């Protein structure tokens, strides 16, 4: 299952 | 911008026997950037139902694909793969050989 | 013994193309069971693996609404990384990333790892710590200056020793006759004549899992890795791996290599004579 959180470079 | 041409290695699921089921594969591998187009061909000519795995990559971010069709070998069918990529000035044709 | 899963994420631009593609897969230890790509003719998370493919819909539908949402992402951050290195507009590039986790005999957490390229080369990896980063350049120090400042490590740390092993660990009880049994080699050694002094002598190894496998060739009980030619291990297609290794020997001399096979599935390691 993969992260959900996400956030950019 | 890394460039890295493809790895190509061609050969079949079992060892090939005449007359007896199997599966070409032409494994792609070591490349960079991703866009890389790969055809198994039969008698020189393109083998039509080719499937692949889906794009993944390796410890040094370079980029590997399987491309495979079922078939069945015969002492005179030749079976080759080829391959195109922003590296290669033409595209790149390896015969297989069955050992 | 242990077992990982982990994450690949590639995201490409093509400007004037359309937005940037996003393909991820997905592996517990060497075994495929996902795939996303944006580009796909109906983009949802697919089944790549049994033990995945009865996990209900809802299960299926959280996946696919979470890749959508990845993918969204990494195209802001290919706009993000242009601006960095001031590239222009036009160029195509590549965003990488890797992440997961590990665990060993008793269920529990080893290690996690989270690591990104751009266009092929290391840009910032989280330290083995999951709390810091390297920066692989001057660019990377502006994710990293970012990343403190939003404490996103302390987002991937919760994942990594978490959800990710908790994932893991349900994996390996619903697909556990496939993922915790290894597949010994098939072996058989070839011979070609190369000249009137030389010959080829090739080791074979066929239907392996997990893909680790190490084989050598020999001369009187000595290594001769120095003079042999090894392919990269291949995929079979049907889950298992293959690789072969071969050595050019004095004709009349093939009586004295041996080719030594190490893996997983032996109890033993192999001596092979053609």
């Amino acid at each position: 299952g993969i992260l959900g959180f996400v956030f950019t470079l | 911008m890394i460039q890295r041409t493809p790895k190509i290695q061609v050969y079949s699921r079992h060892p090939a026997e005449n007359g007896k089921s199997n599966f070409l594969n032409c494994y792609v591998s070591g490349f960079h950037p991703s866009d890389i187009e790969v055809d198994l061909l039969k008698n020189g000519e393109r083998i039509e139902k080719v499937e692949h795995s889906d794009l993944s990559f390796s410890k040094d971010w370079s980029f590997y694909l399987l491309y495979y069709t079922e078939f069945t070998p015969t002492e005179k069918d030749e079976y080759a793969c080829r391959v195109n990529h922003v590296t290669l000035s033409q595209p790149k044709i390896v015969k297989w050989d069955r050992d | 013994m242990s077992h990982s899963m982990r994450y690949f994420y590639t995201a490409v631009s093509r400007p004037g193309r359309g937005e940037p593609r996003f393909i991820a897969v997905g592996y517990v230890d060497d075994t495929q069971f996902v795939q996303f790509d944006s580009d796909a003719a109906s983009p949802r998370g697919e089944p790549r693996a049994p033990w995945v493919e009865q996990e209900g819909p809802e299960y299926w539908d959280r996946e696919t609404q979470k890749y959508k949402r990845q993918a969204q992402t990494d195209r802001v951050s290919l706009r993000n990384l242009r601006g960095y290195y001031n590239q222009s507009e036009a160029g195509s590039h590549t965003l990488q990333r890797m992440y997961g986790c590990d665990l060993g005999p008793d269920g529990r957490l080893l290690r996690g790892y989270n690591q990104f390229a751009y266009d092929g080369k290391d840009y910032i990896a989280l330290n083995e710590d999951l709390r810091s980063w390297t920066a692989a350049d001057t660019a990377a120090q502006i994710t990293q200056r970012k990343w403190e400042a939003a404490r996103t490590a302390e987002q991937l740390r919760a994942y990594l020793e978490g959800t990710c092993v908790e994932w893991l660990r349900r994996y390996l009880e619903n697909g556990k006759k496939t993922l915790q049994r290894a597949e010994h080699p098939k072996t058989h050694v070839t011979h070609h004549p190369v000249s009137d002094h030389e010959a080829t002598l090739r080791c074979w190894a066929l239907g392996f899992y997990p893909a680790e496998i190490t084989l050598t060739w020999q001369r009187d009980g000595e290594d001769q890795t120095q003079d042999t030619e090894l392919v990269e291990t291949r995929p079979a297609g049907d889950g298992t791996f293959q690789k072969w290794a071969a050595v050019v020997v004095p004709s009349g001399e093939e009586q004295r290599y041996t080719c030594h096979v190490q893996h997983e599935g032996l109890p033993e390691p192999l001596t092979l004579r053609w």
